[PDB]
RNA sequence: AAUUUCUACUAAGUGUAGAUAAAGU
């Protein structure tokens, strides 16, 4: 079951990185970001260690091509490998966006 | 006969271009096969072992020097100590301690090779340790700065860090006091008792009550000295021996009274996130040095009434802003009610308020030293106890601590682990900030109490536990400073170490070092131990290319992206200098002035981090005002690829203007040239509220010839031209730093934002001045406020005023020919070499320092300034305000309100020259949670709402008849926002236009949203405008006065405008 | 362990339509396709079913976005699912090609 | 998002615009 996670964990956000790369900066969402595999499907709030934050760059690992995503700008240095958009400003988050709310947004 | 053509060639300079060295050919494994960057590093490893070293013989040497010295005038400042008497004496003190440092018969080794040659590897003795005194064997230059460094404590400027300082400002101070407390805290004792226990077993040999002795303080000038006294003051184990403040402790308990204890003397970056973690368990925990300080403090604030009054102090200064403010409801209360009392001692029953008084009575409160408690009880009001404000607030300030350390138990117990890094980690570090601000908040607050030290009758009593606690407290200064310091630092590093290649004396000269050049590349050639061009006799690049094989050479070559193949636009300022070094048209300005240095950065990111942008993917541009909004590349970008590699920096020192033939002085030389000159301009420069910086051109009479915002970068390229709004960034910054958890970070990325936005203004003003031959204005930053919504703040200004003198010491247009005037050959010299932050003022060559008073809230067209007080107190001043204008009546044809009044009636409106001026309510203004408000109609809503008929005329006897409480204060209020010029909505909304009451000849009020809305505009479009044209304005004052002057009469010429004449100009020049 | 085959072949050819996606119809890589999942780790030849032909357009299935390739050409509606690049013009296929290979194309 | 180094970039494709006095404390 473990195995199988962590490839779902790492196709959604293969695929947030696809979409995500080509929105214009200004329109990025706003998520909650982390190291180890974040599950939208039983992803639970109230947690003291979810910020919501704004996506920034979008680049790639050079040893091993794994998609890698800054936190807030790129001068930020806040680059994390796991991310989850979702509606909030702060420590209260009200709900986790989905794959196409994501793409309307450009 | 332009201006700036004369300022070329004035004085010398200097800098120093830095490059990187490429190895060429097999040089790299050449070098790697030598292994010379091994002992290298070790070198740089061991300077530091080498340092602690030379810093122990120091305190060696220190405790010598320090044994064999008496001084013979301690005594006298014994006797006068318990305002210019004395200072000489202590000056004479620390000049004796000094001449006795300096006068030892191997003072004359201690900064030069023969410390490191013979005394260090003599003193030591330890066949471990003269291997690194001996590594350092001919390298004594590598320590020139250590020694210019190290010498600073052994002199008496009196510095903060000196041992003269140290040993006389604030232990002889302390000694003093210690002398007092001892002969009152007395005849508590007995040989019987702990007396001889405490000598026996600490001192042994004579007396404890010599330690008081006057005469004996040339006994506790060494650190042994200092120790035993402090040890026979609070208790040194050999047997726990109780100290003299705990047998002081002691007899308080058994009895109360608060009794005075002891003074004690004084004594003359982290690596890894457990590390930090663990100092900070360490120094923080709930049962530490600073916790049991903060424990104390608390203790001594909630018994802060049995102190007396009297005694307690309160520093003047910041500290006494805070305190009203915390107190006596706002800002400035205290501030005016000893304004009040000095004017009923230094004041006639005149009203002639002058400026002149008014600054006389400003420094003579700056410069009171502090405030007692009974004084600040004497401003209070009734049933207003000042102690019990000040104990309540340090106590609500103590439980703040107490709440974030229960809300942070986590951070301490043991059983806590990592998760991520402490760099991307935020909730840790949000939770150790938060403790850090508190607690420094705390130590910042408290420091107050400390009221200015020097001065004659301090109740002791609370000042001893006071200084005990307080002296612990202080180190969260430093533990902050290196916990930021650690949080805010960037992922790679630019640790190097300087690389001499076997030879002390190596790139000094142009020594083993040439540089060499073949087509467009130079290269750097070190001798160890086609055709090119040497700096110009020939080689032959095949021979050269084999020496490189070889091994007899190490050529390098010196590049940077302006050398590279594939650059097209336009180079950097500085490979323009290094390109000239060996030009032909350099004949002297630009030469190679003494020796260049190597340095070595090893690589910083592991090839395990490097993050990359993949090829053929298309990039988002992150400029909105960017037309292209994506790139495609054909190769990769990586992230910070400079830094994950070895680099071989290159460090070049050039002299611009060795051999100057046009010295002369440079203020009187633009004095005499903006005499002379018939129509010169100036560029005046304002810090705005919408705008971060906001620039008004203005010829030499007044009329605007340029006005824009620096909000927008424009850099030109190719013909095409791009801009860049950093006012945007600033917001999406300071928008991320509200989202946060912590800003720490935030803020040195907005710093290092800001520092890039005014290196690009820089250059706008220079472009600007090379343009018109015009003058800069600036606010003087000495003094003045800006009221906390200009976004460049005051450090980021001067750094700003800085770079604005370093740039205009040597003036250059990157794209002008070199040769020719303007250039990088022949740059213009239009100011003075930087000195402080305090000398810049009242000029600098081309730039005039300007005081901001009355710039932005002024009529540009009439000169107009609201000079009234319009702030109700009370029915009887309103009363006194509605019956103290000349007419009050109701203009029927425009349908407005006319206020005539009359500025001499009026209390602190000596600065006016046209003192009848005759305003009405023409317009809206923008109240403050804003909120419009038509002025005619507001008036005739409060008039028919209370009952007043206004058509009749001269209505203020009509008007001071109301017995209501709130009329006058609604009134007072509309009448206050009436005389608000600059308006402005709070939430961000760009709407800043500057409307004023009163019309000018022509009879029009200025307003103006009619010239926002037009380009080539003849008055100012906002306040900001309006600020710049008036710092304009009030330089073309100066450059008037300096026309009505003589030509060897203007070095005196005062421009420091005074308010007086500031308004007289701004209300005739119309 | 069927499950996580399924999600390895689907990220997989999902991450084959956002490079495939980009290059130039006339770079396009000889591919075997399939309607079953394809999986390079065990697909081995000699198969009497396995025929290298060219990718044409890559869109996307309207009611559940699962990305589809039109072998050869669009007009022919030779429309698949699941694809594999290889070193191939015929039943004489030599080898398959990796998910950088096929980024060198362009 | 490439840099002697800094800021904002991608700016026409291994770079653009401006600035840059290093060492040491
Ligand atoms: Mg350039
Ligand atoms: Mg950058």
């Amino acid at each position: 079951i473990r195995a199988c996670i962590i490839k779902e964990i790492d196709l959604y956000t293969e695929q947030l990185y696809n979409i995500i790369k080509s929105l214009p900066y200004d329109k990025r969402p706003n998520v909650v970001y982390s190291d180890q595999p974040l599950d939208p499907n039983n992803l639970d709030l109230s947690e003291p260690e979810l910020w919501a934050e704004q996506v920034g760059e979008c680049m790639r690992y050079a040893h091993n091509d794994q998609p890698c995503f800054y936190i807030g700008s790129t001068k930020r240095e806040l680059r994390v490998n796991y991310i989850v958009p979702v509606i909030g400003v702060r420590d209260e988050i009200e709900r986790v966006m989905t794959l196409e709310e994501v793409r309307n947004l450009h | 006969m332009s201006k700036l053509e004369k300022f070329t060639n004035c004085y010398s300079l200097s800098k120093t271009l830095r490059f990187k060295a490429i190895p060429v050919g097999k040089t790299q494994e050449n070098i790697d096969n030598k292994r010379l960057l091994v002992e290298d590093e070790k070198r740089a490893e061991d300077y530091k072992g080498v340092k602690k070293l030379l810093d122990r013989y120091y305190l060696s040497f220190i405790n010598d020097v320090l044994h064999s010295i008496k001084l013979k005038n301690l005594n006298n400042y014994i006797s006068l100590f318990r305002n210019k008497e004395l200072e000489n004496l202590e000056i004479n003190l620390r000049k004796e301690i000094a001449k006795a440092f300096k006068g030892n018969e191997g003072y004359k080794s201690l900064f030069k090779k023969d410390i490191i040659e013979t005394i260090l590897p003599e003193f030591l003795d330890d066949k471990d340790e003269i291997a690194l005194v001996n590594s350092f064997n001919g390298f004594t230059t590598a320590f020139t700065g250590f020694f210019d460094n190290r010498e600073n404590m052994f002199s008496e400027e009196a510095k903060s860090t000196s041992i003269a300082f140290r040993c006389i400002n604030e232990n002889l101070t302390r000694y003093i006091s210690n002398m007092d407390i001892f002969e009152k805290v007395d005849a508590i004792f007995d040989k019987h008792e702990v007396q001889e226990i405490k000598e026996k077993i600490l001192n042994s040999d004579y007396d404890v009550e010599d330690f008081f002795e006057g005469e004996f303080f040339n006994f506790v000038l060494t650190q042994e000295g200092i120790d035993v006294y402090n040890a026979i003051i609070g208790g040194f184990v050999t047997e726990k021996i109780k100290g003299l403040n705990e047998y002081i402790n002691l007899y308080n308990q058994k009895t109360k009274q608060k009794l005075p204890k002891f003074k004690p003397l004084y004594k003359q970056g982290y690596t890894s996130d457990e590390e930090v973690l663990e100092v900070f368990r360490n120094t923080l925990n709930k049962n530490s040095e600073i916790f049991s300080s903060i424990k104390k403090l608390e203790k001594l604030f909630k018994n802060f009434d049995e102190y007396s009054s009297a005694g307690i102090f309160v520093k003047n200064g910041p500290a006494i802003s805070t305190i009203s403010k915390d107190i006596f409801g706002e800002w400035n209360v205290i501030r005016d009610k000893w304004n009040a009392e000095y004017d009923d001692i230094h004041l006639k029953k005149k009203a002639v308020v002058t400026e002149k008084y008014e600054d006389d009575r400003r420094k003579s409160f700056k410069k009171i030293g502090s405030f007692s408690l009974e004084q600040l009880q004497e401003y209070a009001d009734a049933d207003l106890s000042v102690v019990e404000k000040l104990k309540e607030i340090i106590i609500q300030k103590v439980d703040e601590i107490y709440k974030v350390y229960g809300s942070s138990e986590k951070l301490f117990d043991a059983d806590f682990v990592l998760e991520k890094s402490l760099k991307k980690n935020d909730a840790v570090v949000a939770i150790m900030k938060d403790l850090l601000d508190s607690v420094k908040s705390f130590e910042n607050y408290i420091k107050a109490f400390f009221g200015e030290g020097k001065e004659t009758n301090r109740d002791e009593s609370f000042y001893g536990d006071f200084v005990l606690a307080y002296d612990i407290l202080l180190k969260v200064d430093h533990i902050y400073d290196a916990i930021r310091n650690y949080v805010t630092q960037k992922p790679y590093s630019k640790d190097k170490f300087k690389l001499y290649f076997q030879n002390p004396q190596f790139m000094g000269g142009w020594y083993r070092a040439t540089i060499l050049r073949y087509g467009s590349k130079y290269y750097l050639a070190i001798m160890d131990k086609g055709n090119y061009e040497k700096i110009f006799e020939s080689a032959s690049k095949k021979e050269v290319d084999k020496l490189v094989e070889e091994g007899k050479l190490y050529m390098f070559q010196i590049y940077n992206k302006d050398f590279s193949d594939k650059s097209h636009g336009t180079p950097n300022l500085h490979t323009m200098y290094f390109k000239l070094l060996f030009d032909e048209n350099n004949h002297g300005q630009i030469r190679l002035s003494g020796g260049a240095e190597l340095f070595m950065r090893r690589a910083s990111l592991k090839k395990e981090e490097l993050v990359v942008h993949p090829a053929n993917s298309p990039i988002a541009n992150k400029n909105p005002d960017n037309p292209k909004k994506t790139t495609t590349l054909s190769y990769d970008v990586y992230k910070d690829k400079r830094f994950s590699e070895d680099q071989y920096e290159l460090h070049i020192p050039i002299a611009i203007n060795k051999c100057p033939k046009n010295i002369f002085k440079i203020n009187t030389e633009v004095r005499v040239l903006l005499k002379h000159d018939d129509n010169p301009y100036v560029i005046g420069i304002d810090r705005g509220e919408r705008n971060l910086l906001y620039i008004v051109v203005v010829d030499g009479k007044g009329n605007i010839v340029e006005q824009y915002s620096l909000n927008e970068i424009i850099n030109n390229f190719n013909g095409i031209r791009i801009k860049t709004d950093y006012h945007s960034l600033l917001d999406k910054k300071e928008k991320e730093r509200f989202e946060a958890r912590q800003n720490w970070t935030s803020i040195e990325n907005i710093k290092e934002l800001k520092a890039g936005y005014i290196s690009q203004v820089v250059h706008k003003i220079c472009e600007l001045v090379e343009k018109y031959d015009a003058v800069i204005a600036l606010e003087d930053l000495n003094s003045g406020f800006k009221n906390s919504r200009v976004k460049v703040e005051k450090q980021v200004y001067q750094k700003f005023e800085k770079m604005l003198i370093d740039k205009l010491n040597y003036m250059v247009d990157k794209k002008s020919n070199p040769c020719a005037t303007g250039g990088a050959l022949k740059g213009y010299q239009i100011t003075n070499k930087f000195e402080s932050f305090k000398s810049m003022s009242t000029q600098n060559g081309f730039i005039f320092y300007i005081p901001a008073w009355l710039t932005s809230k002024i009529d540009p067209s009439t000169g107009f300034v609201n000079l009234l007080k319009t702030k109700y107190t009370s029915i009887a001043d309103s009363k006194k305000f509605i019956s103290s204008f000349d007419r009050i009546m109701y203009v029927p044809e425009e349908d407005l309100f006319e206020f005539a009044l009359d500025y001499k009636n009026f209390s602190r409106t000596d600065a006016d020259y046209i003192k009848k001026w005759k305003l009405y309510s023409y317009g809206n203004r923008i109240r403050i949670d804003w909120e419009e408000v038509c002025l005619t109609s507001a008036y005739k809503e409060l008039f028919n709402k209370y009952g007043i008929n206004y058509q009749q005329g001269d209505i203020r006897a009509l008007l001071c008849e109301q017995s209501d409480k709130a009329f006058y204060s609604s009134f007072m209020a509309l009448m206050s926002l009436m005389l608000q010029m600059r308006n402005s909505i709070t939430g961000r909304t760009d709407v800043d236009f500057l409307i004023s009451p009163v019309k000018n000849s022509d009879g029009i009020f200025y307003d103006s949203r009619n010239y926002e809305a037009q380009e080539n505009a003849i008055l100012p479009k906002n306040a900001d405008a309006n600020g710049a044209y008036n710092i304009a304005r009030k330089v073309l004052w100066a450059i008037g006065q300096f026309k009505k002057a003589e030509d060897e009469k203007l070095d005196k010429v005062k421009i420091a405008i005074s308010n007086k004449e500031w308004l007289e100009y701004a209300q005739t020049s119309v």
